[PDB]
């Protein structure tokens, strides 16, 4: 947030002011059943992306390949 | 943070002037009748799980 | 509806692809190449069944090694639903699906031959974002041989 | 405009063992064909936003 | 101002549940076909314009392609030198340019 | 091999002090028993990485059957499946409409901008447009999303 | 002692006669260095980590044993040896899988030996410094295809203009001083000779082609 060009007084999420505050989720198995934290490992490319291949495809065949 | 020792949450209610319609004498009246539900929750709890 | 397809226009051998048919005959032909293995495998059993009353119940065969009388039901089995794809094919069927690849377009290599399913679009924003094969790589044309005609 | 482009939201697996409704539900799911239809942001999967219906119960922080 | 502050320009109804806060439904959304019925009206358009929009197909491109410039007097050279002398006007009424 | 030895103390005689030379050689003799079971599977190991071998070619043939398919147009690599529902789906849609039309308050900087008092004196004296208030925000087609 | 430790002695043997012969039995300083880094069989020469791999080893193991050496579920089923009723014939084969698949332990470690990374998000941010990066980062890119198509195409095409940038400059070296200045220039200009000076025409100031 920083190089993106936001200066920043103070540290920490524990918001003095007029904000909304995330505290941890509570180690109890009330919340943990509730909540999971955000794996980054599930967040992928589209499969889309995919289907680019069948222009490999048909210039292959295009070129007699 | 009438429960802390030092609070710099002044945000947090601190500066606000924070009244009640519960009954008075707060320590001996109000605040123990939740440490008996708590008490009734946890042995309820207890004698069923067991 | 995933099936290339072997014709014969006069003496030479086309190919094809259901996907390049309308989907109301796709369906049709589908239909036919659900029905082969009822036709097959009602097949086996008759090659199973006369073949285990033979060995059996003739008295000349039976006085044999158990090998000899298990190979001509086994021989008599495969053998028994080859002789019913035949017929189910050579009925009217494998004309009828020629029939129904009427319209159709065919090409002479089995590798020139495309898969609508596979065939690489983009949404035109000039052409109210339909479908279009003529993606702003493309460069020719597609040039098929003929359209099949039965 | 970067925290626009932040908005558009990312893709996020529905596949999930940590949920325990979804450890149940997703073993009587049935996977089925999603025919491409010529863009690269079809949303097959559910979508990286705290407000999305299937991913409230993840924790963005 | 509060970091968490967003403005939305279309409706959204946010669900009224504990220890939750999302979005469950947009007012008024409407159910399109289903990704196999727009592929088979998909597979439609694409098998007409297999069979029957191949030819004439290479000029169509040429202009297209020479559309896709800068500056003008680019396109007009482009169809000069590429297109085989077509006219401006004449070739924007073809691709659908034209009022 | 030979250790030197500086001799500054007499080293104990080995009859009379038998177990302080003992432990040097139980451990080399617990390496030679490792060492036997190293070359017992020679066989084994070596064939598992025989059959690597082996697999290796079958592996081959399978990725061109995976991506190019039966006729070189693409196989079930192409393929993609789902559990959303069409509800699920168009839900999705709709929400990245909505945050294609999520926008923040107050922009940027205007003093990053350029000032009207300095057009001025720079020759160019900006004219005041008034607020386009006609102007309904959509979103593009799905495609742009 | 091993035999890694038997080849730095063969190696070090003239050093080890450096060491204890001479520096290790002499007086002062130089003899308090020999006698400190003299040359032999370690003190506390035991190797920890591979003392707990092999109690780990033997522990896992002893482990694998009574978890692989089940009753078969199979054989259970006809009743006719050693088990009639089993009401939990079912769980048999359970440890026994448990313990197999944990011969992928570790070839299986962590996100990326359980997918292909580069279409993850967690490999972005490797790439970017283990910076942070908007969740959205796999999608706002820039075609692949056109970055190296462009950088072949840039290039292929600088070495057409290289062509034509050389007739240009032969075609203008024969043009008389009012063509070029005249030719291309702006219709309110009127041409005023320039006093006649030696000005060389190189086309490349480094002896280049
Ligand atoms: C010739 C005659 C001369 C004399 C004539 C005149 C004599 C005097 C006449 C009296 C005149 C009126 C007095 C007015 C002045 C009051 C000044 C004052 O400080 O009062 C403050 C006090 C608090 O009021 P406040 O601060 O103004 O707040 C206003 C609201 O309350 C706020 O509203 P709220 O709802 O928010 O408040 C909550 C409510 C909560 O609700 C309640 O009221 C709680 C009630 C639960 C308990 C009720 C049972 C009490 C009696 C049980 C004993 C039974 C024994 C017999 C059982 C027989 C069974 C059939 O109130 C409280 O929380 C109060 C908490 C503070 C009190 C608790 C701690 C007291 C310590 C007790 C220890 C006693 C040990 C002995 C020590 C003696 C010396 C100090 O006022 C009173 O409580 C009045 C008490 C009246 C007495 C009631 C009967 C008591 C009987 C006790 C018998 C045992 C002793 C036997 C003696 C026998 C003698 C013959
Ligand atoms: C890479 C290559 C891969 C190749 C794979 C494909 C090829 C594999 C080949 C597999 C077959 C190899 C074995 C065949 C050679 C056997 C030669 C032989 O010597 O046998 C006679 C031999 C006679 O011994 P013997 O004492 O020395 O003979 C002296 C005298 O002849 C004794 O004098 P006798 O007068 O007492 O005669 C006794 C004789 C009497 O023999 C007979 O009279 C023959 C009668 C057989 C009738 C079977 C049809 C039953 C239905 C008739 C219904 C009609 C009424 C109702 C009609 C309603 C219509 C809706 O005993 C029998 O053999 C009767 C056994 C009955 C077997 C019934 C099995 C029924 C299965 C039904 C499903 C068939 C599915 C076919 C699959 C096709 C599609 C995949 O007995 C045997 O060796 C027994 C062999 C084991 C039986 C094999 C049959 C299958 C058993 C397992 C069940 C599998 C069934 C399929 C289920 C699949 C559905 C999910
Ligand atoms: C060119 C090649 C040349 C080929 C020819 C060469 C021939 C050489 C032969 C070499 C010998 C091969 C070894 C096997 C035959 C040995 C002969 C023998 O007598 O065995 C006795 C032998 C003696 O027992 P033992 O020595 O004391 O101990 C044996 C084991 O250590 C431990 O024994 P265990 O009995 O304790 O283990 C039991 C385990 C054995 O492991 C398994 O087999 C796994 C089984 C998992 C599948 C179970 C399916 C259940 C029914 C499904 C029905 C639908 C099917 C549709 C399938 C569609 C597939 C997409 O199965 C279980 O876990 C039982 C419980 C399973 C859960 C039950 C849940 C049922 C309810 C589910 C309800 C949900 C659906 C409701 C919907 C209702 C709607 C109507 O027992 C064995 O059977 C040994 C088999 C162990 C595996 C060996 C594999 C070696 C590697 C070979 C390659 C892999 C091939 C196998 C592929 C199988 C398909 C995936
Ligand atoms: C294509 C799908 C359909 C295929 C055909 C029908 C399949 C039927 C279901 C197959 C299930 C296979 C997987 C489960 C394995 C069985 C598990 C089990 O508990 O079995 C233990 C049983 C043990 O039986 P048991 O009786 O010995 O001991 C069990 C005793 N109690 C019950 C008290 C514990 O052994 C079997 O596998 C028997 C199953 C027989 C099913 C075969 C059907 C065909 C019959 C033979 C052919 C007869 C043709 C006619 C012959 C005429 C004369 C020659
Ligand atoms: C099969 O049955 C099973 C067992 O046996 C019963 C088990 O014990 C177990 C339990 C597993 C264990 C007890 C093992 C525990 C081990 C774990 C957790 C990982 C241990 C990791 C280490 C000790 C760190 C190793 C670090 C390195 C090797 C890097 C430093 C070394 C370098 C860079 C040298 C370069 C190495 C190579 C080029 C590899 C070539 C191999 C060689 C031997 C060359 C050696 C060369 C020289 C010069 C010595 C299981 C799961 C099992 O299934």
């Amino acid at each position: 947030t920083l190089r993106a060009g936001k200066n920043i007084e103070g540290s920490g999420q524990v918001h003095f002011g007029y904000h909304d505050q995330k505290w941890g989720m509570p180690a109890i198995p009330m919340f943990q059943l509730m909540y999971y934290e955000l794996p980054g490992n599930s967040i992928v490319v589209n499969p889309c992306r995919n289907q680019n291949y069948r222009l490999y495809f048909e210039m292959r065949k295009k070129l007699g390949i | 943070n009438s429960a802390l020792i030092g609070s710099e949450n002044q945000s947090d209610s601190m500066n606000e002037l924070n009244t009640n319609f519960s009954m008075t004498y707060y320590i001996l009246t109000v605040l123990p009748g939740k440490f008996i539900y708590w008490i009734y929750e946890i042995l309820h709890t207890f004698f069923v799980v067991c | 509806s995933n099936i290339f397809l072997e014709l014969q226009d006069g003496d030479k051998t086309v190919y094809t692809h259901t996907s390049l048919i309308e989907e109301s005959k796709q369906e049709q032909i589908q239909a036919i190449y659900d029905k082969v293995p009822q036709w097959t495998n009602g097949g086996r059993f008759l090659g199973f069944w006369l073949s285990m009353e033979a060995v059996n119940r003739v008295q000349s065969v039976a006085k044999l090694p158990i090998y000899y009388r298990a190979g001509i039901v086994a021989t008599s089995t495969l053998l028994g639903g080859l002789v019913s794809s035949l017929v189910f094919w050579k009925s009217g069927n494998e004309n009828q699906v020629a029939k129904l690849a009427n319209g159709a377009p065919v090409y002479l290599k089995k590798w020139e031959v495309p898969e609508l399913s596979k065939l690489y679009f983009f949404l035109d924003d000039d052409n109210n974002f339909k479908p279009s094969l003529n993606h702003h790589a493309v460069t020719q044309g597609r040039q098929y041989y003929k359209i099949y005609q039965h | 405009a970067t925290r626009w482009y932040g908005r558009q939201p990312g893709h996020l697996l529905r596949a999930d063992t940590y949920w325990i409704p979804n450890l149940v539900s997703q073993r009587f799911a049935k996977h089925q064909p999603a025919h491409w239809d010529g863009t690269q942001n079809m949303p097959i999967f559910r979508l990286a936003d705290p407000k999305h219906k299937d991913s409230y119960m993840v924790q963005f922080r | 101002m509060q970091n968490t502050t967003n403005i939305v320009h279309v409706p959204v109804h946010m669900g009224h549940t504990h220890y939750f806060d999302y979005i469950d439904s947009f007012p008024k959304l409407k159910e399109g076909p289903t990704l196999e019925e727009n592929h088979i009206t998909n597979q439609k358009i694409l098998r007409e314009q297999l069979i029957s929009g191949q030819q004439g197909l290479e000029q169509n491109l040429c202009l297209r392609n020479c559309f896709k410039l800068s500056q003008k007097r680019y396109i007009e050279f482009c169809l000069d030198r590429k297109c085989g002398g077509a006219d401006f006007q004449r070739a924007a009424t073809i691709l659908g340019y034209t009022k | 091999p030979k250790i030197v030895n500086p001799q500054l103390w007499p080293n104990p005689n080995k009859l009379r002090f038998a177990d302080l030379y003992k432990y040097q050689g139980v451990e080399m003799k617990k390496i030679n028993d490792s060492i036997k079971n190293y070359k017992a599977a020679k066989f084994y190991i070596g064939g598992i990485l025989g059959g690597c071998l082996v697999f290796k070619f079958f592996i081959d043939a399978a990725v061109d059957k995976y991506i190019f398919g039966e006729n070189g147009n693409g196989g079930k690599f192409l393929e993609m499946q789902t559990i959303n529902s069409n509800y699920d789906y168009y839900y999705n849609r709709q929400f990245q409409r909505m945050r294609y039309l999520t926008e923040d308050p107050a922009g940027d900087d205007p003093l990053q901008k350029t000032k009207d008092e300095h057009l001025v004196d720079l020759g160019f004296i900006p004219k005041v447009f008034g607020a386009n208030v006609e102007v309904r925000k959509r979103a593009p087609h799905d495609k742009y999303l | 002692m091993n035999p890694i430790q038997k080849a730095w002695l063969k190696i070090l043997e003239p050093v080890s006669y450096v060491i204890n012969e001479k520096m290790a039995k002499r007086t002062g300083i130089i003899g308090k260095l020999g006698r400190f880094f003299a040359i032999g069989p370690r003190e506390y020469g035991v190797h920890p980590i591979n003392r707990m791999f092999i109690f780990m080893n033997r522990k896992y193991m002893a482990f694998q044993a009574v978890a692989l050496h089940r009753y078969s579920f199979v054989k259970s089923l006809t009743h006719n040896g050693f088990h009639m009723l089993r009401v939990f014939r079912h769980f048999a084969f359970v440890l026994p899988a448990t313990v197999l698949a944990g011969l992928g332990l570790f070839v299986y470690w962590g996100d990326d030996n359980k997918c292909y990374s580069p279409d993850r998000f967690p490999y972005l941010k490797k790439r970017a410094g283990d910076m942070a990066l908007p969740l959205n980062s796999l999608n706002q890119r820039t075609s692949a295809h056109y970055i190296e198509i462009n950088a072949i195409y840039g290039a292929e095409m600088m070495k057409r203009y290289h062509k034509v940038w050389e007739n240009i400059i032969e075609e203008r070296s024969k043009a008389t001083d009012q063509e070029k200045k005249t030719r291309y220039a702006h219709p309110s200009y009127q041409y005023s000779p320039l006093p006649v000076v030696s000005i060389p025409n190189v086309l490349n100031p480094l002896n280049l082609q």
